DNA sequence: CTGTGGATAACCGTATTACC
DNA sequence: GGTAATACGGTTATCCACAG
């Protein structure tokens, strides 16, 4: 059983049955072992350590008779991040170990995201949603996904050469060019042991990844100019009451806050969102005042959370106005217990004034910082000429 | 300027003047030079690149002259840690660099711990004479702070380390920082007052002391050793405190632990949330507490010592007991205080309704001090506490009837009755504790150990590994198997034996050589009126009594008040009920809020009280009004009244009322023992 | 452009349940010792509240409003200034539907808020631009 | 020399596009 | 061979007492 990490380890490690199953956890996202010189994917170290444990030697030195396992089981958490990995190891399977996937060996496993249910089409058919496996009781993991009797495992194959070498080696591939083909083509923005090919499998896994990643990640919306995670920042300070006009607050409660109520994702990720949007040689309008230590032109690292303090800056303060008065589409957020904005009213043109960069999947963004006052005076030229030239606009927007 | 970590390293590197000030960061707490070899001393990172950017050598081989600065500053954190490297590091320089120490070129820096909003800075005397924010550490400052109040020689000030009497310093740095806990403990009960307490030079001697006494007295009170009353130490009260407040309770929801953590650091605790999830996450292990007092979802750990899942995944919530840890917190019962921010009050104790220190247990590494005390049966410390209640004479012999020894949560066996009653006088005892085991006979002729229950606080992952590590040693010969059978619902460990192979010797070697069998040793120190006290089941006991006896009066008397406001309303809404056209034309004669209630009072001679309450009311309210309603409401609150009078008043009606409360706890949540005992 | 409606859409019909209320009011104070009385023996909230309508036509935003007031508000019994906050009500929910309606008064409202912001932040260039 | 539990402080592997 | 920013993982050394 290959596991994500040590968190969901654990449980793997207690809910399993010991006479004859196995648990190797891997630290983080496994390598790219397409896009990768040699050189590396041979110094990997959990490539090393996976080629050990299966004991049956890579690629041209593959022997398919000294598997020391009759089943070679993939176990991610079951959100995005997860699949992504699913799709990492199963292209390193697919290319130095092909024999081992071509004797339907390797096999995919099926964990729950929420509960009171898989997928989101049995869900809406009825509430925690389990951000990793590590919150799953370890009784609940074996009876779901680890018994031989109650689990269902997707059961990997080669169904058609050709038609693999292609996708793996586009999907997986160095040239980003016909992957973002793909994905312009495939990814619409809007049961014991089930067989699946390489193909569909790859398919439907790095569609979900990808189109998470863009949609919900590293791009900005066209209108607010802001990601997902510095949305639910300013959103959720705004909520505390956490604001330009009243004193800083432990930036490490907001944290807390943010990853409970909004952003499931490690705390890491968020405040250093945070802090960014607070470091006025990132940011053209800074959107969060922060004090004490928040970094410098050198890059020395910021206070650890524990110790600054942090509120909304006054303009932020109209990127909020008037939230309150229905004024923009609402969802629910993982749990379903609160609701979050979609988009902001964003009283000045965000996505112009302070940028936005800017690394996803098959995009990339990057769209430098500008004057507040000439966006502003663009912004308005534009609403008197609906048909205005960029020629024109430039008189206003130099730069 | 040497100063503790990188995050503090930021502020200084750009507050500070750059053509003649340095700044080295420091990974941590330094070092101790005093306790460990030259061995160690010198292969420390942190040592060597200080010796390096200071540049004149260790030891013998130092020389004042080749010293590449005038000053060597310490700008350490204004809190109690960071008093202790100021510690740790002078211990250094005086035991290695003895010259800089002499010669008057170690300062320390005095950066500030407050600062204040108007809308000022607090090194407590001109903070009230001048008309806040704990600064945690220096990365919490912005630059031109650290530079104006701290790093700027025209306006800073400094405290210049300068040895006077040599031979003092000496025995005094060997006392505090040395290897021999007791004259360091006799230093902390001699010196220390647990209740309740530009360049500027301080002798090294002096210096040391209040250094260390800061350290020292913090870390006893508010860290490590728990209350001899609720059994808690301030990071578990403060997670029970602000889980419960937040609602975060057994009867609701499971609730995602880094929010809880990010609260419980927002507002109580100040420090790191590592510690914080580490505390709550012990507290969720039925094998480390006996009565567990949070109910954790997910990877929690396990007894072969896994780590728990990192705190973004795992739900957590209180469990029921510990609800009784925290009834009766809201009717005014227990000593509030400001945290260290000043939003909010919390705690200083629990109410307890039951007593925890005895039955969970503590453990319990301070400076001076350590405590140790096993967990202990919810039935039969309560069947002892309710028989102190009342025999307050009674004798250890008597009390052991109702309370004979630890029940570990891990269960096993506990061999040493006179010990067990030797702790129990005196608070320090050994105790001897080994595991459970059949003996296994299987198919051929082969016997088998099955170990079914190990000791307390034992890594069983460890365990199983240090037995296979007899086996492949031949240390004693017989086992021919060693593999862990544990599973969902039990704990095996089996020993599989060769064939002719004598098990008793097998089965002793390994209590002997292993950790099958250990020593528990008592050392029951907790904190009794703000100074460590070591104990035995009697103070505890009383100590838990009397407690449990001020809790139930200031909650009687909260609750009377309570009544009499309500009985003194409705003894107005009934003789309202009677003049009442006449108070609603008075009202609506009256001109404005302040003028209907003084007229409600004037006319009338309703009280304040009622005529708030009578103007304060709404329309839909007029409808129905029938007295005989607020007569019984009258009258209950009247025999409530009264019996609360009795329990503030009559001492034995109140002890009943203590012991009805502990007997229902009791019977609530008792469970049988886990660990058998021998004598 | 969404925004700025939906906001005005809200305003409005927030102004509207206010207008409606204290038209109530005035209505109460107009016939206001008989409001008194008709609660005052009318069984409980509800029948009071159905008793204030199947009598006096009025609506269960006045009615919620009414038997649910403050005792200290019949203190206040000012009519005029209650037909004042009727005439500011009325000049708000006029603007308001303008903006929803002409979308040109919106646009200019865009404009001027788009303004007002540049008058607020606007800072000097720093980047400085070379071709 | 190891482990106990509440404190201090850091640390670095991987993916994704893009460009010398 | 490098960094950009939002994501996935995990790890180590110190103090303190007191045991073999
Ligand atoms: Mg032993
Ligand atoms: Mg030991």
């Amino acid at each position: 059983y290959l596991v994500e990490g040590d968190s969901a380890g654990g449980s793997a490690k207690q809910g399993r049955d010991r006479k004859f199953q196995a648990i190797l956890p891997l630290r983080g996202k496994v390598i790219n072992t397409a896009k990768a010189k040699m050189a590396d994917i041979l110094k990997n170290e959990e490539i090393n350590t996976m080629i050990y444990t299966i004991g049956a030697g890579v690629g041209a030195d593959f022997s398919i008779e000294d598997a020391n396992y009759d089943k070679i089981i993939i176990m991610t958490d079951a959100d995005t991040d997860g699949a992504h990995i699913q799709t990492l190891l199963l292209t390193f399977f697919y290319r130095y170990m092909r024999p081992l996937v071509e004797a339907g060996h390797v096999y995919i496993a099926l964990p729950p995201l929420y509960k009171m249910a898989w997928t989101d089409g049995e869900l809406e058919e009825l509430l925690q949603r389990y951000k990793g496996l590590g919150e799953m009781n370890a009784d609940q993991l074996w009876e779901t996904t680890m018994n031989p009797e109650t689990r269902t495992l997707i059961r990997v194959t080669i169904e058609d050469l050709a038609r693999a070498e292609r996708r793996v080696n586009v999907l997986m591939g160095d040239k980003v060019e016909p992957r973002r083909k793909w994905i312009e083509d495939n990814v619409k923005f809007t049961s014991n042991i089930q067989n699946m090919s390489l193909e569909d499998i790859m398919g439907e896994r790095f569609g979900r990844y990808s189109k998470y990643i863009i949609q919900d990640r590293a791009l900005p919306d066209i209108r607010d100019g802001l990601k997902p995670v510095q949305r639910r920042i300013l959103y959720s300070m705004n909520k505390d009451s956490n604001t330009f006009d009243k004193s800083y607050r432990k930036s490490a409660k907001s944290v807390g806050n943010i990853m409970g109520n909004f952003h499931p994702h490690g705390d890491s990720s968020i405040y250093d969102a945070m802090v960014r949007m607070s470091q006025n040689w990132k940011n053209r309008e800074i959107l969060v005042e922060m004090h004490g230590n928040n970094g410098s032109m050198d890059g020395d690292p910021p206070a650890a959370m524990r110790y600054t303090e942090a509120r909304l800056s006054e303009i932020a303060g109209y990127l909020l106005q008037d939230i309150e008065k229905k004024t923009v589409p609402f969802a629910w957020n993982f749990d379903d217990t609160e609701k979050e904005p979609t988009v902001l009213p964003a009283a000045f043109p965000n996505l112009l004034v302070n940028g936005s960069t800017g690394i996803s999947a098959g995009y990339a963004t990057d769209i430098p910082p500008h004057n507040l006052a000439e966006v502003i005076d663009a912004a308005v030229y534009m609403i008197d000429h609906p048909t205005a030239k960029i020629d024109k606009l430039m008189e206003f927007l130099p730069g | 300027y040497l100063v503790e970590g990188d995050s503090a390293g930021g502020s200084a590197k750009q507050g500070r003047d750059r053509k003649f000030q340095a700044i080295l960061p420091l990974r941590g707490k330094v070092i101790n030079t005093a306790k460990a070899k030259m061995a160690d001393i010198l292969k420390n990172e942190e040592i060597n690149t200080m010796i390096y950017t200071i540049g004149a050598g260790v030891g013998a081989d130092f020389s004042i002259e080749d010293a590449n600065y005038d000053k060597i500053i310490i700008m350490t954190d204004a809190d109690t840690d960071g008093a202790h490297i100021q510690t740790l590091l002078l211990t250094f320089f005086y035991r290695y660099m003895r010259p800089l120490v002499e010669a008057g070129h170690v300062y320390i820096a005095l950066p500030p711990l407050y600062k204040m909003s108007k809308g000022a800075y607090a090194w407590d005397g001109e903070l009230e004479e001048l008309r806040l924010q704990r600064y945690k550490g220096l990365g919490e400052m912005n630059a031109d702070q650290l530079w104006e109040t701290t790093m700027n020689p025209e306006t800073r000030t400094l405290i210049r380390v300068t040895i006077e009497d040599l031979a003092r310093a000496e025995r005094r740095v060997n006392v505090l920082m040395g290897d021999k806990v007791e004259p360091r403990r006799k230093w902390i009960e001699d010196n220390v007052k647990f209740t309740l307490e530009n360049i500027q030079n301080m002798s090294l001697e002096d210096i040391m002391g209040e250094r260390f006494g800061r350290y020292s007295k913090y870390i006893i009170q508010d860290r490590a050793l728990p209350d001899i009353r609720d059994g808690l130490k301030p990071v578990q009260r403060r997670i029970l405190y602000s889980m419960n407040k937040d609602s975060n309770t057994f009867d609701k929801s499971y609730r995602k632990s880094a929010k809880s953590v990010g609260n419980i650091m927002g507002n109580f605790h100040p420090h790191g949330d590592s510690s914080i999830y580490d505390a709550m996450v012990r507290m969720s292990q039925n094998w480390k507490n006996r009565e567990i007092l949070v109910e954790m979802h997910g990877n929690n750990g396990s007894m072969d010592g896994d780590p728990p899942a990192a705190m973004r995944y795992t739900e957590a919530r209180l469990s029921e007991i510990a609800g009784y840890l925290l009834q009766d917190i809201e009717k005014k019962t227990v000593p509030f205080a400001w945290n260290f921010d000043d939003t909010e009050k919390e705690p200083t104790v629990l109410p307890a309704a039951f007593p925890n220190l005895l039955v969970n247990g503590s453990t319990g590494i301070s400076a001076g001090y350590a405590t140790d005390i096993p967990p202990h049966n919810l039935a039969e410390v309560i069947d002892a506490a309710v028989y102190m209640i009342d025999h307050p004479t009674a004798k250890i012999d008597k009390l052991m009837e109702f309370l004979p020894g630890p029940d570990f949560p891990t269960g096993a066996i506990i061999q040493g009755r006179d010990e067990i009653k030797k702790a129990y006088e005196t608070g320090k005892g050994r105790v001897v504790v080994r595991s459970k085991t059949e003996i296994e006979k299987l198919k051929g002729g082969k016997e088998q150990i099955v170990i079914t229950e190990i000791p307390y606080e034992i890594n069983k992952a460890n365990l199983v590994k240090k037995i296979d590590d007899v086996r492949v040693n031949n240390k004693v010969a017989g086992i021919a198997e060693v593999r862990d059978e544990s599973d969902r619902d039990g704990l095996r460990i089996a020993i599989e034996l060769k064939k002719d192979a004598n098990t008793e010797l097998v089965l002793n070697y390994l209590f002997k050589y292993t950790d099958l069998q250990i020593n528990y040793n008592f050392n029951m120190v907790a904190i009794d009126n703000f100074t460590p006290r070591q104990v035995g089941i009697v103070p505890i006991l009383s100590s838990y009594i009397a407690h449990r006896r001020e809790v139930i009066l200031a909650r009687s008397r909260f609750d009377k008040e309570k009544a009499e406001k309500r009985l003194h309303i409705v003894e107005g809404l009934i003789r309202v009920i009677s003049i009442l056209d006449e108070v609603i034309a008075l009202i609506r004669a009256s001109e404005n809020k302040a003028d209907a209630k003084e007229n409600l009072k004037v006319s009338y001679d309703f009280t304040e009280e009622q005529a708030e309450a009578i103007v304060t009311l709404q329309l839909y309210r007029l409808t129905n009004t029938d007295v005989v309603v607020l007569q019984e409401e009258e009258a209950e609150l009247r025999e409530k009244i009264a019996m609360l009078a009795a329990i503030i008043g009559d001492e034995r009606t109140m002890y009943n009322l203590m012991k009805k409360e502990l007997r229902e706890v009791k019977k609530k949540f008792a469970t049988p023992r886990l660990s058998s005992l021998e004598d």
